[PDB]
RNA sequence: UCCGCGGUAGCUCAGGGUAGAGCAGCCGGCUGUUAACCGGUAGGUCGCAGGUUCGAGUCCUGCCCGCGGAG
């Protein structure tokens, strides 16, 4: 139950630009893997579990310096990361 | 043997600089052969072996699986979005073991993004089994496991999703530990799955295992998931149960090869003539959690992933664009990694979410539930890390057929249950490994059940061509 | 809005080479039918408008309508 308008679809929704050669493979992976998880049965679920999560406190850490931080970038300006415009 | 070392290093007799030349040495010889090591830690090995005080770990070295954040090194992930990304700042877990005298030897080759079960699927090249040169060294953590098999490190650290640990530890018949999911910090973990993922041990000996999660384990403030619950570890001076319930789990008993089926048979032998009652218990839906962890997981690694374009710290894929450099840059991921975030949009999709994500939660819940039910009549759980030892290259390249190599791991982390693996016999030249598993939070049970394992037996570890 | 099934006699649904069957309708038969049935016969915007094909209910592009499903 996969058309090659949902692998497009989805490609789209996960910014992933394959090769024609690749849609073709993918496409029977695909089919056969969502096969194979769509085997799974159907269960009741109780309730949501107790609450047991913590909160961090307002309190400053040092940060990272500018140029630690810049050296990561494949591309910077000024002390701002570079990317191509919009 | 790593304790081993360290003992002589406090004596005196050896020199925390001699430890890392030796290794140093024997792995610039072997690994070219073997490619386990995908980075090493330059000078600043030598230079940092020779400032270290009489410590815990002073003259033991570390190789790291390389999607663990090492501040200062080359942290790839095994992918190509980040075959030059150098991490600024350092994992908590190996931040831990820096502060008690270890050090980094290097990092450890893997699949990209821990996504694979043979080492396959590392966008740099494959790794090889010390014991057989023709067959993997199992995934994703296959590196490590090969580094410690070939005894290019005293310790090893790994990396367990869905058996990344085990399987690989299993392949190379040594030891691996997922921890209880939160004892140990995940934060300086490239991890795909957050809900699953866990840093994990690796040694080939159980003494060793203790030290390293002593060291690794404990409470971050950093991950708000991790547990408040000291290791206390190296506290495996026995005073073990004698007499613990052990419970067999049939469904993972047909399917299995001749050796694994044989190395059971034994292994059950031996823990009855330690003081245990063996008895057959169900995991009724064991055999279909499979299916829900490639759901899952798909779904969390989609997520994770959708990080990964070029505009802060990736590699660039040079579009001259806006949407196209992105699309282009993660068009440098592998085909596995592809395949799983395709699945993963899919399961999160509209009109798509509830059928899949909402069903796999519900049956996620229904293991936890079973397994609480399991531990109120036995304490211990047993069954094979793998159906079968190590295969050859380009034996099971079948998507369904690498996925279910995991089949009888992926239950450790749906449930967040401990779960060891320990080198239980060979068939063969090929090590076999079992999977002994405990309740949440009694990490130390298992250690002591294994150390009882591997006294019991001299020892079924085997080392393919190791020395200090 | 998206997605998935539907739209064929009047009614309810069968299916790359006269478009079909039973219900009712028409004609003929039958004195106990309960949804009578036997024979013969009539009955069409195959959704609508555009393509491939020698030939399209059947395949493929767009739109209208109905039902159902999604956090
Ligand atoms: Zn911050």
């Amino acid at each position: 139950e996969l058309s090659p308008e949902l692998l497009r679809k989805l490609e789209t929704l996960a910014k992933i630009r394959l090769s024609p050669e690749e849609e073709a493979l993918l496409l029977q992976d695909l089919k056969r893997i969502l096969d194979f998880v769509d085997a799974l049965p159907r269960v009741e679920e109780g309730g949501a579990e107790e609450a047991l999560g913590r909160l961090r406190e307002d309190e400053p850490r040092p940060s990272l310096p500018q140029a630690e931080a810049l050296a990561l970038a494949p591309e910077a300006e000024d002390g701002f990361f570079r990317v191509p415009p919009v | 043997l790593a304790h081993e070392i360290r003992a002589r290093v406090a004596r005196g007799e050896v020199s925390p600089l001699e430890v890392a030349q030796a290794y140093l040495k024997r792995v610039q010889e072997l690994d070219p052969g073997l490619g386990a090591f995908l980075s090493l830690n330059e000078r600043l090995l030598e230079e940092a072996e020779a400032v270290d005080p009489g410590l815990p770990l002073a003259g033991l070295v570390v190789a790291v699986k390389d999607n663990i954040a090492t501040r200062g090194l080359r942290t790839t992930a095994g992918s190509r979005l980040l075959e030059n990304f150098v991490p600024p700042y350092e994992a908590t877990a190996v931040a831990r073991l820096k502060a008690l005298g270890a050090l980094v030897l290097g990092k450890t080759n893997l699949d990209e993004f821990g996504m694979g079960s043979s080492t396959e699927h590392s966008a740099f090249f494959p790794t090889k089994n010390p014991f057989d040169p023709d067959r993997v060294p199992g995934g994703s953590s296959g590196g490590s496991a090969a580094a410690l098999a070939a005894d290019l490190a005293p310790l090893a650290l790994g990396s367990d999703t869905g058996g990344s640990v085990r399987q690989p530890a299993a392949f190379c018949g040594v030891y691996g530990l997922k921890p209880t999911y939160g004892r140990v910090s995940r934060f300086g973990l490239i991890a795909y799955a957050s809900s699953l993922d866990q840093i994990g041990p690796m040694a080939r000996s159980v003494r060793d295992l203790a030290l390293l999660m002593d060291a690794a384990a404990g409470p971050d403030p950093l991950d708000a998931t991790s547990l408040d619950l000291p290791p206390r570890f190296q506290e495996a001076l026995e005073g073990p149960l004698p007499p613990l319930r052990l419970g067999v789990v049939r469904e993972a008993l047909a399917g299995n090869s001749p050796g694994v089926e044989r190395a059971l048979e034994e292994a059950l032998k031996v823990f009855r003539e330690l003081g245990l009652s063996v008895r057959e218990v169900s995991w009724p839906s064991l055999p279909q959690a499979l299916a829900a962890y490639y759901i899952l997981a798909p779904a969390e690694a989609s997520s994770n992933l959708a990080r990964y374009d070029g505009t802060l710290y990736g590699r660039r894929a040079a579009g001259e664009e806006v949407e196209g450099m992105m699309e282009a840059t993660r068009a440098l991921f592998g085909l596995e990694v592809k395949r799983r975030v395709l699945v993963g949009t899919f399961v999160l999709s509209s009109g798509y979410y509830e059928a899949y994500y909402g069903r796999a939660q519900a049956f996620r819940r229904r293991l936890k539930a079973e397994a609480q039910a399991l531990f109120r009549e036995v304490d211990l759980l047993l069954l094979p890390t793998t159906p079968h030892p190590a295969f050859p290259f380009g034996a099971r390249r079948d998507p369904l057929a690498m996925y279910r190599e995991d089949l009888y791991t992926v239950g450790a982390n749906l449930t967040g249950l401990p779960a060891l693996s320990f080198p239980a016999g060979f068939e063969g030249h090929l090590p076999v490994g079992l999977q002994l598993l405990a309740p949440w939070g009694e990490d130390e049970r298992l250690l002591r059940a294994a150390l009882a394992f591997e006294e019991a037996t001299a020892r079924a570890h085997l080392k393919a061509p190791l020395g200090e």
